[PDB]
């Protein structure tokens, strides 16, 4: 064996490049030596099954990953249950053991993702990794236990983990109050923090100005901040110009800033943004995704280009007058690689032509709800940006219909890697790897293969999100043409037993997809439940290895394994607010 | 040749271990795509050994990356046949590995 003749360090080096989880698992089964090579070089693990069981606890000393940096415990069984909680003295003894075993298997964790139902989970795990742990992601879709003190959920992390730099509460439901008290009362931990995602499971009315102020003030070392904010000027505690300038002076190191308003003029003026960008020279990544409008925004965009030369990724919602060709506004930001524009009501073809010349480095372009842009605008842009433009998003633009939009993007059909469109019905896509499709309820998929998108030789993932006749089907079977289509997100959560007819409408013909490997399915809502016809149709997907339903099934989960020949990864993941038991 | 500084085992020298077949290809690499890796298996592993010995980090990264893709998407039996590996496990210690793997999501 020429591979096994190599010095062991080099076999390890080979294995360090193999990122596919299944391939790693097969390599480990090859020989005892590659087993050693795989275990010693695996960088990340998402833990499958129940670590409480003796089956995990009494695994070999060989089940060890000395170089594992990212451990994901958030997906352990049963999904979303308390892990290592305390809610008598007998239980702390068994919790200590389970924790110590995880430390044994994974001694070097620097990035942890966990389902944190209450602080005691973190209090149990963290002592074992407190010296090494730099990033912590919290996951909780269940309601915040009402009996907890403010900031109790983050208490164990800010006390113990002296290496902590990154905190990812994007999918962690708690109250904004919890985040404020915690981050304002642990200065020794909080002054070190560089990354902060405060999404709070997207179930918050946004952070208020008197909440954003003290968090930023307590974190002088922030470089990335992602946060929902209350931008609504009907309320006096909303994030305005003052909250922005304070954010910039409190965090003068911010390179990535992504603020969005949870779905009239905003309390944010152009002059306040000029002042804001003036204080943030090292800004590379800027998102302001608002429901309320920022009017005549071009001068602030020019100030952005002037004051923040590093600016690469721009996403703006409800910004008006971002570019008008009488180079103007956004078209002066030559450094841009990514431009996304939601609800720009005065963005014209002339604007896209001006963005085409000005923003030469653009690889990702997006317009959402810009109702003055035509096929001509898109045609010119896709043509001008041909050497670079690889990702396109066109959503809910009134004058832009799917058929003419796909023809407009033809200048780059052979180059485009990622597409996102909403379907509206009034040659090879050579590089198209990823597709996102948005539908109205009762709208057909079938005419998509006629409107363009006939052949997609490298398309491996499709995403379908929905925002009616007796025998008509949505027509997933029309994706059987796409030869390497393996992953699918079918999101019907916002589409609407009574639901059995809608589930059947959408899911019918899913069996046709010969090469479907991974399926993420979201059933329609009113405790979201799959109906039997939906179960019957997903059963017929013989190609499935991974199946994740978001909601529940009273139909035995064991039926799926006995149906689907090669199903391995299967879970019901109620990853929405608020989760049941 | 000049190009020599890409080998750390030369920048530290301010080669009786590598044959001319491999040294010429090491040299032809350092003229500074992946069609250079259209090489056979025997000389690929000789190129890995040379890249490490000569301490060319860039060459070593690419050559080992090629071997990773060679393992990727292959069943255990197919990995064994690709690299002429003898199956070193007892039925008991193989089902140990197979059981261990089930604790990680694919």
């Amino acid at each position: 064996s020429a591979i096994l003749d190599l010095p062991e360090p080099l076999l390890l080096h080979i294995l360090s490049f193999l990122t596919d989880v299944r391939s790693r698992h097969r390599a480990a089964l090859a020989c005892g030596r590659m087993r050693a090579a795989e275990r010693a070089t695996r960088s990340e693990l998402s833990l499958r099954g129940d670590p409480r069981s003796p089956g995990f606890l009494f695994l070999s000393h060989a089940f060890r990953f000395p170089a594992l940096e990212h451990l994901d415990l958030s997906l352990v069984s049963p999904w979303g249950h308390p892990l290592l909680s305390s809610v008598p003295e007998a239980i702390s003894e068994q919790n200590a053991f389970i924790a110590a075993r995880l430390a044994g298997c994974f001694p070097a964790v620097t990035s942890l993702a966990v389902y944190c139902r209450d602080p005691t989970t973190l209090a149990n795990l963290t002592p074992h990794w407190q010296a090494s742990l730099r990033r912590v992601k919290l996951v909780r879709w269940h309601q915040r236990p009402p009996t907890l003190p403010d900031g109790a959920d983050l208490e164990p992390l800010l006390e113990t983990c002296a290496a902590l730099r990154e905190l990812d509460l994007s999918e962690f439901y708690c109250w904004t109050e919890d985040v404020v008290r915690a981050l304002t009362t642990h200065p020794s931990a909080t002054a070190a923090l560089t990354h902060l995602d405060l999404g709070l499971a997207a179930a918050t009315d946004g952070f208020k100005s008197s909440e954003l102020g003290p968090i930023a003030a307590s974190c002088p070392n922030l470089r990335k901040l992602v946060a929902p904010c209350l931008f609504n000027p009907r309320f006096s505690d909303c994030v305005g110009d003052d909250a922005l300038l304070s954010l910039a002076t409190s965090c003068p190191r911010l390179t990535v800033l992504r603020l969005s308003e949870p779905f009239e003029e905003a309390a944010i003026t152009v002059a306040g943004l000029v002042a804001f960008f003036a204080a943030l020279p090292a800004l590379e990544d800027f998102t302001m995704d608002l429901q309320h409008n920022v009017l005549e925004a071009a001068p602030a965009m020019e100030a952005l280009a002037r004051r923040c030369p590093r600016i690469k990724f721009l996403t703006l919602g409800s910004f008006q007058g971002l570019c008008k060709a009488s180079l103007d506004g956004v078209a002066v930001c030559g450094g841009l690689e990514s431009l996304y524009m939601k609800n720009c009501q005065d963005l014209t073809d002339a604007s896209l032509a001006a963005i085409g010349r000005g923003c030469r480095r653009l690889a990702k372009f997006g317009i959402h709800g810009c109702d003055l842009v035509t096929s001509a605008g898109i045609r010119r842009l896709a043509f001008t940006l041909r050497p670079t433009l690889k990702e396109v998003t066109v959503l809910h633009c009134r004058l832009l219909h799917t058929a003419e939009c796909l023809t407009a993007l033809s200048p780059i059909r052979d180059r485009i890697e990622s597409l996102e469109i909403n379907c509206v019905w009034n040659g090879s896509w050579e590089m198209l790897r990823s597709l996102s499709l948005w539908f109205s309820a009762g709208q057909l998929l079938s005419p998509l293969i006629s409107a363009g998108l006939d052949s997609c030789p490298v398309l491996e993932e499709i995403s379908i999100k929905v925002e009616p006749a007796p025998r008509t089907i949505f027509g997933l079977s029309d994706l059987a043409g796409f030869p390497v289509l393996a992953k699918m997100k079918l999101d019907l959560s916002e589409a609407v037993m009574d639901l059995s007819l809608w589930e059947r409408f959408y899911l019918h013909g899913i069996e046709s997809l010969q090469t479907l490997y991974e399926l993420d399915y979201w059933p329609p809502q009113d405790h979201r439940s799959l109906t039997l016809p939906a179960v019957g149709l997903i059963q017929r997907c013989v190609g499935l290895r991974k199946l994740f339903i978001h909601g529940t099934t009273h139909e035995h989960f064991m039926t799926f394994f006995l149906s689907i020949p090669n199903l391995r990864d299967m879970q019901l993941r109620e990853d929405y607010y608020p989760a049941p038991e | 040749v000049e190009v020599a500084l890409e080998s750390q085992t030369i920048a530290h020298m301010v080669l009786p271990n590598v044959t001319s077949k491999i040294l010429a290809k090491v040299i032809e690499y350092c003229k500074r795509d992946a069609d250079f890796m259209k090489i056979d298996q025997a000389t690929l592993f000789e190129l890995i050994l040379a890249a490490n010995y000569l301490n060319i980090k860039n060459l070593l990264d690419l050559t080992c990356q090629t071997v990773a893709d060679m393992i990727k998407g292959k069943t255990p039996e197919e990995i064994r046949t690709t690299f002429n590996i003898k199956n070193d496990f007892t039925p008991e210690e193989e089902e140990e590995v197979r059981r261990e793997n089930q604790w990680a999501f694919e």
